[PDB]
């Protein structure tokens, strides 16, 4: 009855005694983190709270059922649903114009985790024209806790791939994005990041949106910012980049990118190493000068350190690295490779549980055979050296036709 | 004071959030 | 004209040119990682491929087909639904009992992907009574490249929370996997671990069938497995045990789960080191007996010194593990932090820029000072000498109104 | 050559797999 009676005062004439009812409402939702939400609805006060987002007569209680109603959106997606359903998008839209500030922004933080149920409801609320006012809140005046609300609904319009959001939704967002991108505040920063690495991640077509929009000059400086929330961010981005064309990648590259890459294979967390190799495989996957550049840069020592002494995230990345450079690169380029002494780390993979890592390099010790046309008896015994052959005689009794019959291929054509 | 474990896309990019008191 | 030309020649009557379109259908599928599968779809095959998986007269057609369908179903969720829309699952289904064993695989594999497209999808094949042909693969005689494929599925059937399962479904799952957990193998010991951690992350009345079903005193033992992937699996699984009642949570703990978590907080992965002190903040919060384990097991000091050295991800987990202590254990558990110098590391963290995270500090300081019935004194003065005092009073200033608030009574009421 | 980052959650436990020639 304590519920039901919450839901009855919340129709009072008293005026004082709706406010406090939708309160207590409110506050059922708010006061711990795992809040009642399916209590209420079933209860009925759905429609009455949708019904106080109306009442322009009285702002105190439009905030309180806006608070209500993002609580409740924040839920399952049957929750944020049971939202969408009372059809309260249309008022938080109508309320993103309120004259009271906090009634505005309730409204956002509202829409926001609608949108962040997925992409059908993400395409709802963009049908009904919520971008266009929300960007129009970037200000020099906005304050900063409004601010970063709005970023995080941009980043909630950005993130859903399947499918990802219209051409002209992204086509409005990435000029806010490059306004954002020059933002002293951490995390505007970061939320602006994230945004571009889920754009950068919906393939070739929204990467040259976001490449046209002249914004990756200033987005690959921050793989060098001197907050680790930023830079893994940026490393994100632009690693979704390198996964386009050649030209996309080599706009990276023009940008000054393998500067930064040094301080990022040597830097203090496992996962930004895995990301930067994961990197720079995509760039020994491009053309001989991309290969060529990677070099130049110094970085395939420190490549070959990872592959060797690396955790196993790490170590898989740079047998992708180096079985890519197998495929794309020049002989001089795979012979700079040999000379660097790739050949017994490469091995010691052989014996790993991924399937995966050991056909990727099994893939590169037959590429690099094939290449060497008068050295491949020397790289033979090399590999012999190491351990290796013993390796790949092995192989030949796994349990996975592609790696045992390569292993077969190798020691026939080369052994 | 239970926590669920968040992964680590929702700690940096949290999808839905609650107004908390 | 090619792609129509195949289409065309899969409804031949000459069975050598029907199998040869089909398989070059499936070949466009399977040839890259970047498959056309909108070409084929808009060819209109997807209904001449189903029509094949009735020919139980041609295996071999059979096997192509469903190949060529299980790599359509492996793309988006339109391209996933695409196949669903063809009524293709219930011949799947009879396919399990096909005599051909390639047959039978190939169908399992075709509708784990439905599986694995979501939770509507996830029902609508279990309500085709998919579950138990699937479990009964699951034998002594099975091939373990054919286990492998069923313990994934297994995995897709456990992977979507909203909504889970249905309970029936759980509840013919867990003795399965009670089976599953003893093998030898690793990827399906993994994937047995992983399908637990994603019933035990479902809610409270999920976990309790997971404990009702004996596995957990089989589970805890494997935090100390050789392998590094099924130690991550395993402390996920026992951490979402422990974030559900205090009885549940002594469940895991009278499996010697503590014993474990000293290798785990030295342990060189970061991510072993943030997750093993979430496991232990939730024991923390538990009640005293709880927190007395974790002080017996010697973790205290352990806990600290991450809580001073670590990533900012452990150290955010070992604040809360410090500040669920202060809510829930007796005056001289908390006195037992301040003499394992717990202030100093605890302090250092009201600068950062988390705001969640300066909150867990703050609540924790003014819960130690309130039971410091006469050393408050002492304690305020260690709080003072490592720059504590000048951290709070500049948290006054701070832009939200829950941190500042406090800031000021710690002072008013302390200081 | 070029490949997507897959996930932490997806590297384990991929929800969807095609079956490769």
């Amino acid at each position: 009855t304590s519920l039901e009676a919450i839901v009855q005062n919340a129709s009072s004439d008293n005026q004082g005694i709706q406010l406090s009812a939708v309160q207590a409402a409110r506050k059922l939702l708010s006061s711990d983190r795992n809040p009642p939400i399916d209590d209420l609805i079933k209860s009925g006060i759905l429609p009455i709270l949708v019904h106080c987002l109306e009442r322009d007569d009285n702002p105190s209680l439009q905030f309180e059922a806006a608070w209500a109603l993002t609580n409740i959106a924040s839920g399952t997606s049957e929750q944020t649903q049971a939202v969408v359903q009372s059809n309260a998008v249309p008022l938080f839209l109508r309320l993103l114009h309120s004259p009271h500030q906090n009634v505005c922004e309730q409204a956002v933080w509202a829409l926001g985790n609608i949108i962040g149920d997925g992409p059908q409801c993400r395409d709802y609320v963009i049908s009904l024209g919520v971008v266009k006012p929300l960007l129009s809140f970037i200000s020099p005046s906005i304050p900063i806790t409004f601010l970063r609300n709005v970023t995080w609904v941009m980043v909630n319009l950005c993130r859903h791939k399947d499918p990802p959001p219209p051409m002209e939704t992204i086509q409005e967002i990435l000029p806010a994005l490059c306004v954002l991108i020059h933002h002293t505040d951490v995390n505007i920063l970061v939320d602006t990041v994230w945004a571009l690495s889920y754009l950068t991640d919906a393939g070739n077509e929204q990467i040259q949106m976001v490449i046209d929009s002249g914004i990756v000059p200033h987005l690959v400086p921050l793989l060098s910012h001197q907050e680790v929330k930023v830079q893994t961010a940026a490393l994100r981005a632009v690693g979704n980049i390198v996964t386009g064309t050649d030209e996309q990648t080599q706009v990276v590259l023009n940008c000054d990118a393998l500067s930064h890459f040094p301080a990022l294979l040597t830097h203090p967390k496992e996962k930004i190493n895995k990301e930067a190799v994961w990197f720079l495989s995509n760039i020994t996957a491009g053309n001989q000068q991309q290969v060529q550049a990677v070099i130049d840069a110094n970085l395939v020592p420190m490549i070959i350190h990872l592959l060797d002494k690396g955790d196993f995230g790490t170590q898989k990345e740079a047998a992708w690295a180096i079985s890519n450079l197998t495929i794309s690169g020049r002989k001089d380029q795979v012979a700079y490779l040999i000379q660097q002494n790739v050949i017994p780390p490469f091995c010691n993979l052989l014996t790993v549980k991924d399937a995966q890592v050991v056909q990727v390099v099994l893939d590169g010790l037959s590429n690099i055979l094939k290449m060497a046309e008068d050295e491949a008896e020397t790289i033979g015994n090399l590999i012999e050296e190491c351990g290796g052959l013993e390796k790949i005689e092995q192989l030949q009794n796994h349990e996975n036709e592609d790696i045992y019959k390569l292993a077969y291929e190798i020691i026939d054509q080369f052994f | 004071g239970k926590r669920k474990l968040i992964t680590s896309e929702e700690e940096r990019s949290p999808a839905k959030r609650g107004r908390k008191s």
